[PDB]
């Protein structure tokens, strides 16, 4: 039936059954970037472990760090303070934006418009170097921890994000421009990949793919975890279920995010950035220095780390491709009995067949663009 | 003592789907060889399925038939199916390694190998 | 606003030692612009400064065409930097050496060397640890 | 015995075998095959070359890290064969062209070369040298190549007396120059491949009753150069190439042969069929014995 | 400091070096041996003792932090000194 | 870290004390000393020697030996494993390892007829040290 | 709250103002020559480009780089082999062994970083309790040979040599941040 | 308090009710119902009412647990049913989630739910792949993670951390063949548990 | 900015917005390099009295799971919370 | 629809280790002595 | 004598909207110009 393998030679495998140019049967290929980052994770403490999740789902790094920071917090029964909450909720927000970027621009890549890539990988990179200025890594940012935050923000940083939401808009504007009303974007979107509700809720989807379609489903406005209940924004529905309605709604919430920013700089409060509970996180370093109880805390924490009651999860973080989830066991010790990772790309793979009814071979590449596939959370 | 069975109630029954299986392999074989141009001969090939069949022949739970039985038709959708490739199938003949000598004397000299 | 555009041009193309040091600049360093020294390294290398321009290009530096036995007028590399200039060059400071200075220790590199991933000079790894067990030896003369 | 050289391990990658060699000829074809059999066992390999680095990297994944030493030498240039005979227990020799360049004459190749690398490794004090020649080496030859091989065996014998010498016939493999060189367009032939000579060699590296003999390495049957071209052309310029080509293959008698170091003859009607076919866009030949 | 070795080698601060019937002395071969010449076991003897009109002393190695752990040593025994477990550093009563 | 808090409001001066000798296999360092007597106990009980004891009395009060006396005992060895603190350490040990690298076996002794049940601690295939198991019909933690 | 996203207020006017505006739009190619004006625009500005080996990127007093072990003014190591770094590292990347020195100090023989395995956490010098391990600034060093990548406490103290003239002065600007 | 979590009980009350609720509904193919300190609802069930329960708690109106969060397995190989199977159920209507539990073992299966969420297609067949727990009533159920040839069920507890095999290229045969596993640096297993305590809460009799 | 006026409303016009006020390219607008030292706060378990661990230790203040419906140890029909209440159209922009 | 299999359980061929790792081994179970040290 | 990096009395505000403006000019006049120049073009 004109079968073939497309995708390698980036490490996606589709296997393609079509009828003349129409596709009949899409089958994915799955564990070409399967590591075994689950049972890894089982022999190592609690926090050998988090980078693991900075490497899953690659384009955001901290909306992943941020789901084990606080299931390991909803096992110890503590709280993070007032700063981290905040700094975490503006760093998720940027996080977002990044995601939202890599996602719109390569679709635009795989489809045939390249300026917008390199239009917003500068602004990728004014980020990456906030990243780097309160981290010291450009990605992956070992720096949301369960207890709140490692270090406190540099003098001059909450200035410059200013300076970049200052002009951001006016960046995704003169995407739009390019790109919204654009006829061959509207023909190679409009009325593509599309799905109903119901059929979107029994598949399993989240975010996008889900408000993509009319429901009205956030896990920030329903489900809060940190203080975003503490701030305003809207969430962006659709109405058709299509490539087009899922790409106006990704715009709209990098918007939402500047929204949310704005806000999270002008009501940043003062005060400690991790838990002043040196059992689970480590004191500073002066202490350590200088009194005894700070030193054998922090020996313990470096060698054999925090123990935890045992127990089990699920925590779920909206993060910028939908519920990121984690069901973590945990026995009385140092180290986790298991820790399942639920991604969104997984479920969307899986529909992916569905949503290719009716439809050629130069559409799927475009399907698959609208689900932001990135294959670390999925083969994990 | 009582369980709840799996895909068959006694070892008759296991052992005629597992004839069925030895039926498709043995008339798929060549056609791998065909397809990916492997080096090998049908004759070896068939005496590699003989062999990996009665590798597991002591069995006798009809549920422990039932799941290899289950494992090989997965193995033979993967075959048929082109998705294995010359690596995956030549995986099972081991051409590039020396086996354990089955010798006391010849695992003493070289090393700890009990 | 065009003939002040072409004055600019043309300072920055006569700003240097005629025309062997333009010819040298543009070929080595594909970039003819003026900029302020704010020093010089032991190894011969320039820095160059200039605040109007952009975060990235507002610094830049012009390294030596010899360093430690090697004709580095086209081969270069940014290991050439030393540390000192290293740090006031990736805008970890605002302060070069000159006015704020390192601390004079020793035990510290007096002399920089580059990467030498193929040199004869290069790496080659090795075991620290002595010995473990020790075998016997027997004598030299029989019974 | 330097515990440096115990054999630890399991026959792997990532093991000790107690082998260290010093190889020259591994850029070639059969170097190809006896520096893989050497590292997959976790032998320590000293390879001189004369080649651009790129033409060398093909072996850099063949041994495990840190087992391979890459350096770089010239025949001429004396010294240069101390530093990699030096550090060592076995020296191996594959050097040898089918043609003859400017610089380097049959003489050279076969005669001067081979005897500076064993008068070093005696002077080093190494306990293996192993020399790869012909099957049909003899003085009286229409090809003057096999007179300087059975003339440097002589050379080779006269300073490292409890050397090994190993006469193969001509070999088959991919990359080959002789089913490649048949099917670029009174004589019997009983070829035999790369693989079991690389066994025999790596065996010979290690066995203890190998010494000061010779090998002859020869496949399990024979074949007329006719009906073995035929064979070819129905599955699919040197004067001195075409002299060796036009000689058939001795029956060397109770000389110490291929299934003495343990290996066993890979009839070629098995590996054609893959050495062929990337010269495309059928019965077996009849063995016979004169 | 590097002193040599009969093979040629030079010895590290651990006092290691392939015995000169070694053959894992080739990867020198046309390349060098990475050696620190700064013997921290004589940079520190090189410095001298200090004094305290205490017997009891407080050492942290410079900064606050920086140093080390604010460790107390006893300098009642006047026959020896009193060295610190971090730094080396060694002290007297006077 | 089980059963105490996290944190010091002690802001005053410690005390150090003059470490003794006692050997040659066992490290005192007595200014880790927690005062616990589980020493002189052994030493007056098991070991019949009567040479431990505490000399003086308050914060200034420490323990050992008023002399320079060695404690050289067939059970020398098991106020090591015995002192919850590293006040005394085996100089053998010292410095080669840390627990959590350890890979223990259970074994059993041969230096003498006895059996003492042994555990022998190894890392990266070497044996670092050997250590009691507790056998209360034949050593009852002792070796 | 939520919003709609290509969702009209209501109906529109089929008016021949705007059919004939829609037609415009069709045949004039409308729509297409604001993107070519977004493209024009943007060849008529600056570009964010800069000369690598002579203009470099801006970087940080935290940045994770190479790696170096460091020493106190007198000279003497720091590192007093305490494994909390072997123990915290998650790759298992560091190999430590230690030994008694003829002064009678805790001080390595041996101590192995294999950068191929090394995933730049910075864990093993918040681990350090004296500041001796530091993932230093450096991050042009790569090689040719997989066993360059190696290293031990000759290489890294040799680097930390090399580079304490500028990790002293980048942790004294950040060590009141730890 | 400022470093302890906050404890809302009315959640749990709501949870205990709709435990009870369920289980008076359905006392065959239900035990060992729980509500936990966090306040998350788990109910365990016997393998024969999988499909049962999902189908009343996506379907019934007080219910509506639509979205299959999460499908996963947990390998505890000290009871005779080692493979425990959990499902994490969403439900929008009223903001809810849910956790249902029930056990399996080697030669002992569980019935497939495609039937009722779709999503499971892909776990159950990762799940197989994974812990080796076979499932009835799937269309395609093979290999998704691993590789082709691959024997053995890795996330078990007794599956080596680095395997059994190991992969690399060799010139003679010019492929990627396979090989026993010989490493470098053997992987360090540091003892870490403590002796003393941590949770009396949890203390065990003897 | 360094720019002639033609070029500026070219660009200007071609783009039907101002890029003088918006730019992406940092002039002097950014935060200095070589800030000032900091001086942190602490938490609030920095007390000297009254910081009691048995008060704030949090992770032994966790139970066992409650367990109802052990198999071995006319009310109202409830759901597991009151049905979720729906979203109001935003008032700053709810459509486009 | 129950079946009666009283012969030893075995799983063997389905845990997919070798020949090698299966029978050339000797297993221990135990209970982790004390450390005398704590 | 503490400083730990808090914002001042307030940022500015900021735009998170769109501003695509209303550009171009009506299809009657378009129409307009295109028949007249070809009008002209023919004559
Ligand atoms: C190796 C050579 C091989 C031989 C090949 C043949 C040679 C061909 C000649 C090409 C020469 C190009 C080389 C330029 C570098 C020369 C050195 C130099 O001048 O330093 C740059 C120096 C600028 O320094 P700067 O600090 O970067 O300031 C740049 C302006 O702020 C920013 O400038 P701006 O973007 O604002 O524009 C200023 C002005 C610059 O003048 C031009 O670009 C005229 C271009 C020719 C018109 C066609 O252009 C205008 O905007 C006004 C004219 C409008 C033209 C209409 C074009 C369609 C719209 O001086 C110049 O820019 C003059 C160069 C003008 C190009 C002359 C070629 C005509
Ligand atoms: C290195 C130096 C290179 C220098 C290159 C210089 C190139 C200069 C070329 C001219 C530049 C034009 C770029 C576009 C400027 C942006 C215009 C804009 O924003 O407004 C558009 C506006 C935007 O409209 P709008 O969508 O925002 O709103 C109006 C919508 N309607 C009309 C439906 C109500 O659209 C127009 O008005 C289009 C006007 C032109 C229509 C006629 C073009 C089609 C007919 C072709 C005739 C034959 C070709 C004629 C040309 C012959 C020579 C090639
Ligand atoms: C005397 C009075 C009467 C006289 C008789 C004549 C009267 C005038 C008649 C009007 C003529 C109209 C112009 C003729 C061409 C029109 C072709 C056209 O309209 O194409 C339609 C097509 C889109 O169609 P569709 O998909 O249905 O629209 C989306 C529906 N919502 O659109 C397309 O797909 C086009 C795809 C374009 C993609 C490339 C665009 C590049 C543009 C670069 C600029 C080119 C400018 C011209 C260059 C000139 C060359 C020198
Ligand atoms: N195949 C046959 O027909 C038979 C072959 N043999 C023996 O097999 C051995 C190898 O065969 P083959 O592998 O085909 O040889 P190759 O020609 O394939 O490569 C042999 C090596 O010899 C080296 N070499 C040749 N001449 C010189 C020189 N003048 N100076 C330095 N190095 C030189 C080359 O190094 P570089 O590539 O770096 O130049 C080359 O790598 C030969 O010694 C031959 O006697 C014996 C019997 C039969
Ligand atoms: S056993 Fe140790 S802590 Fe106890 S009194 Fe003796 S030296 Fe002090
Ligand atoms: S930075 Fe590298 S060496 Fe240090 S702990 Fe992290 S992984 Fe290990
Ligand atoms: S943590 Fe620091 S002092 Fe301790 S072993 Fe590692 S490098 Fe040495
Ligand atoms: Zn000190």
């Amino acid at each position: 039936n004109m079968t073939l393998n497309f995708g390698p030679q980036g490490v996606l495998r589709l296997v393609l059954e079509l009828s003349g140019e129409m596709v009949r049967k899409c089958d994915p290929h799955i564990g070409l970037l399967h590591r075994g980052t689950e049972k890894l994770i089982e022999y190592k403490t609690y926090l050998q472990a988090l980078p693991y999740f900075d490497r899953l789902d690659y384009v955001s790094m901290m909306c992943n760090e941020q789901a084990y920071s606080i299931a390991v917090e909803k096992l110890l029964n503590i709280q993070p303070p007032p700063r981290a909450q905040w700094i975490r909720v503006l760093f998720g927000e940027i996080t977002r934006i990044l995601n939202h970027i890599m996602a719109v621009t390569t679709h635009a890549l795989d489809i045939g418009a390249m300026t917008p890539f390199f239009w917003m990988f500068e602004e990728r990179e004014k980020m990456f170097e906030f990243y780097e200025r309160v981290s010291g890594a450009r990605m992956h940012a070992a720096y949301i921890r369960p207890g709140g935050v490692h270090q406190d923000l540099p003098l001059g940083l909450l200035d410059d994000i200013y300076e970049f939401s200052k002009n951001f808009s006016l960046r995704i504007d003169e995407v739009e421009e390019m790109l919204t009303n654009n006829r061959i974007w509207r023909n190679r979107t409009v009325d593509i990949g599309v799905v109903t509700a119901e059929d979107a809720l029994n598949y399993g989807f989240s975010g996008v793919m889900l408000r993509g379609s009319g429901i009205q489903w956030d896990l920030r406005k329903t489900q809060p975890y940190d203080v975003y209940d503490q701030v305003e924004f809207d969430v962006p529905i659709g109405s058709r279920g299509d490539c087009y309605d899922r790409y106006l709604c990704r715009v709209e919430e990098m918007r939402q995010s500047l929204r949310i920013i704005e806000q999270c700089l002008n009501k940043m409060p003062p005060g400690e950035i991790k838990v002043d509970d040196a059992k689970v996180s480590p004191p500073k370093r002066a202490e350590m220095k200088t009194s005894m109880e700070s030193l054998i805390h922090h020996f313990k924490l470096y060698t054999e780390g925090y123990q935890v009651p045992p127990g089990a999860t699920y925590t779920a973080i909206e993060a910028p491709k939908g519920e990121f989830g984690v069901y973590l066991v945990s026995d009385g010790s140092s180290r986790p009995y298991r820790c399942k990772i639920k991604a969104p790309g997984f479920a969307h793979l899986a529909g992916l067949d569905k949503m290719s009814k009716g439809h050629m071979l130069a559409d799927v590449v475009a399907i698959i663009g609208t689900q932001d596939i990135v294959f670390g959370e999925i083969d994990r | 003592t009582s369980v709840k069975p799996i895909f068959s109630r006694d070892l008759n029954e296991a052992k005629r789907r597992v004839r069925e299986l030895y039926r498709a392999w043995y008339r798929e074989v060549p056609n791998t060889v065909h397809l990916m141009q492997l080096d090998i001969t049908v004759k070896q090939g068939r005496d590699k399925v003989r062999e990996m069949f009665m590798k597991n022949a002591h069995v006798t739970d009809p549920r422990v038939v039932d799941l290899l039985v289950i494992k090989g038709k997965m193995e033979l959708q993967e075959t048929i199916k082109v998705w294995k490739q010359r690596t995956h199938v030549m995986r099972f003949f081991h051409e590039t390694e020396t086996p354990r000598p089955k010798d006391f004397l010849s695992k003493f000299y070289m090393g700890h190998d009990p | 606003e065009l003939v002040e555009v072409l004055k600019r041009g043309v300072q920055q193309v006569t700003g240097h030692g005629g025309l062997r040091g333009l010819l040298r600049v543009f070929f080595r360093a594909n970039d003819i612009r003026i900029g302020t020294l704010v020093g010089e390294d032991k190894y011969g290398n320039k820095y160059y400064e200039d605040n109007k321009q952009f975060f990235g290009r507002h610094r830049w530096v012009i390294y030596t065409t010899e360093m430690n036995g090697k004709n580095t007028f086209w081969d270069v590399d940014g290991s050439m930097v030393p540390p000192e200039w290293h740090r006031w060059l990736h805008c970890m400071t605002d302060d070069p050496p000159t006015t704020n200075p390192p601390t004079a220790r020793k035990f510290i590199w007096t002399n920089h060397k580059f990467n030498v991933s193929a040199t004869p000079e290069q790496y080659v790894p090795y075991s620290t640890t002595r010995k473990k067990i020790h075998e016997w030896v027997p004598p030299s003369t029989p019974y | 015995l330097h515990h440096a050289v115990i054999p630890h391990g399991k026959g792997g990658r990532s093991s000790v075998s107690g082998v260290v060699a010093t190889v020259f000829g591994a850029t070639g074809f059969l170097g190809r095959y006896v520096v893989n059999h050497l590292g997959r066992m976790g032998s320590q390999v000293i390879i001189p070359y004369r080649c651009d680095v790129y033409d060398i990297m093909h072996l850099r994944l063949m041994g495990d890290l840190g087992q391979l030493t890459f350096l770089e030498w010239d025949a001429r240039d004396k010294d240069s064969i101390r530093k990699a005979v030096q550090h060592s227990n076995v020296v191996i020799n594959l050097i040898g062209r089918e043609w003859e360049t400017r610089n380097f004459d049959f003489e050279d190749v076969f005669v001067n070369i081979p005897r500076a690398i064993a008068q070093a490794s005696k002077e080093a004090g190494v306990e293996r040298f192993i020399h790869v020649s012909h099957l049909n080496a003899s003085m009286k030859s229409s090809s003057k190549s096999l007179r300087s091989k059975a003339v440097g065996e002589k050379e080779v014998r006269s300073v490292f007396p409890e050397a090994i010498i190993i006469r193969p016939s001509d070999i088959f493999g991919r990359e080959d120059r002789f089913l490649n060189h048949f099917a670029n367009y009174k004589t019997v032939k009983q070829p035999v491949y790369v693989a079991d000579v690389s066994k025999g060699i790596v065996n010979a590296t290690k066995d203890p009753d190998a010494v000061g003999k010779t090998f002859a390495f020869t496949g399990p049957n024979r074949y007329l150069l006719f009906h073995l071209v035929k064979y070819i052309f129905g599955m699919t310029t040197t004067k001195d190439k075409v002299e060796r080509i036009h000689i058939s293959d001795v029956m060397p008698t109770d000389l110490p042969g291929l299934e003495d170091l343990g290996v066993q003859p890979t009839p070629l009607e098995l590996k054609s069929i893959e050495v062929l076919r990337r010269h495309r866009t059928t019965k077996p030949a009849k063995t016979v014995n004169y | 400091g590097v002193q040599v070795s009969p093979s040629g080698e030079k010895i590290t601060h651990t006092g290691q070096v392939y015995d000169e019937k070694d053959y894992r002395r080739v990867r020198f071969v046309d390349r060098q041996k990475e050696v620190n010449e700064n013997f921290a076991i004589d940079l520190i003897a090189q410095q001298p003792v200090n004094e305290v009109e205490h017997r009891i002393i407080a050492c942290d190695g410079g900064g606050g932090a920086l140093g080390h752990p604010k460790v107390y040593i006893n300098l009642d025994k006047e026959t020896k000194t009193g060295t610190c477990g971090y730094c080396g550093l060694q002290f007297k009563q006077h | 870290m089980m059963f105490g808090s996290d944190r010091s409001r002690f802001l005053e001066g410690k005390r150090a004390v003059e470490d003794k000798n006692i050997g040659p296999l066992v490290k005192t360092i007595m200014t880790r000393c927690i005062q616990c007597t589980r020493c002189i106990r052994f030493a007056s009980e098991i070991a019949g020697v009567d040479d431990l004891g505490t000399t003086g009395r308050g914060n200034d009060m420490q323990v050992g030996t008023y002399i320079e006396k060695m404690f050289m005992s067939e059970l020398s060895g098991n106020v090591i494993d015995i002192c919850p603190v590293g006040a005394l350490t085996s100089k053998p040990y010292a410095f080669t390892a840390r627990p959590w690298e350890t890979r223990k076996t259970e074994s059993i002794d041969v230096m003498d007829a006895v059996g003492s049940n042994i555990v022998v601690s190894t890392r990266t295939g070497e044996v670092m040290r050997i250590l009691p198991r507790m056998h209360e019909d034949i050593n009852e933690e002792w070796i | 709250t939520y919003k709609y996203v290509n969702k009209k207020e209501q109906e529109s006017e089929v008016d021949m103002k705007s059919a004939t505006d829609n037609a415009a739009r069709i045949l004039m190619w409308t729509e297409l020559i604001r993107g070519l004006g977004m493209t024009l625009s943007y060849l008529f500005r600056e570009p964010a480009t800069i000369n690598y080996p002579f203009e470099k990127g801006p970087l940080s007093p935290r940045f994770r780089g190479e790696h170096a072990l460091r020493r106190y003014p007198s000279g003497e190591e720091r590192c007093i082999a305490c494994k909390l770094c072997e123990a915290i590292c998650p790759a298992q990347a560091i190999t430590i062994e230690a030994e008694p020195r003829a002064d009678g100090s805790r001080r390595t023989t041996r101590y192995d970083i294999d950068m191929t395995k090394c995933i730049y956490c910075g864990f093993c010098q918040e681990a350090c309790p004296v500041d001796a391990i530091v993932e230093g600034p450096n991050f042009e060093f790569s090689t040719e040979t997989h066993e360059e990548l190696l290293y031990n406490k000759e290489k890294l103290l040799n680097n930390g040599d090399k580079w304490e003239a500028e990790i002293a002065a980048n942790i004294q600007a950040d060590y009141l941040y730890r | 308090r400022p470093t302890v979590r906050p404890r809302s009980d009315v959640t749990h009350k709501q949870l205990s009710a709709f435990g009870e609720y369920v289980a008076e509904i359905l006392p065959k193919y239900v035990q060992q119902v729980q509500v936990s300190c966090l306040d998350e609802l788990e109910i365990c069930i016997h393998p024969d009412g999988v499909i049962p329960t999902l189908t009343f708690l996506r379907d019934h109106t007080n219910a509506q647990f639509k979205s299959l969060a999460d499908l996963t397995a947990v390998d505890v190989p000290t009871r005779q049913n080692r493979f425990e199977i959990v499902y994490n159920l969403l439900s929008l209507r009223f903001n809810s989630r849910i956790r249902v539990k029930t056990y399996a073992d080697e030669l002992t299966p569980i019935d497939s739910i495609v039937s009722v969420h779709i999503a499971a297609n892909w776990y159950e067949r990762e799940v197989w792949d994974m812990f080796g727990v076979f499932f009835f009533n799937h269309p395609d159920l093979r290999r998704i993670l691993t590789d082709y040839g691959f024997e053995g069920h890795p996330f078990r507890k007794d599956f080596p951390l680095t395997g059994y095999v190991e992969l690399r290229y060799d010139d003679e045969v010019k492929r990627v063949v396979a090989e026993p596993v010989e490493l470098a640096q053997e992987f360090r297993k540091f003892d870490l548990n403590s002796p003393w305590e941590a949770f009396p809460a949890y203390r065990q009799p003897p | 900015a360094s720019a002639t006026r033609v070029i500026q409303k070219l660009r200007n016009w071609a783009s039907g917005q101002d890029l003088q006020a918006k730019l992406q390219l940092r002039y002097q607008e950014i935060a200095k390099r070589t800030q000032p030292p900091p001086k942190l706060p602490v938490g609030p378990s920095h007390k000297l009295s009254n910081n009691y661990y048995c008060t704030r230790d949090g992770r032994r203040e966790v139970v066992p799971p409650s367990i109802i419906m052990s198999s071995q140890k006319e009310k109202k029909a409830v759901t597991p919370a009151p049905p979720m209440k729906r979203w109001e159209l935003s008032k700053d922009q709810p459509y486009l | 629809q129950l079946i009666t299999v009283d012969e030893k359980l075995d799983i063997t061929t389905l845990t997919g280790v070798p020949e090698e790792h299966i029978k050339t081994r000797k297993v221990r179970i135990f209970v982790p002595a004390r450390n005398n040290m704590q | 004598v503490k400083q730990d990096m808090p914002p001042p009395g307030g940022y500015g505000p900021i735009d998170y909207k769109r501003n695509l403006p209303r550009r171009g000019l009506s299809g009657y006049s378009m129409f307009a110009v295109g028949i007249g120049a070809l009008i002209f073009g023919y004559w």
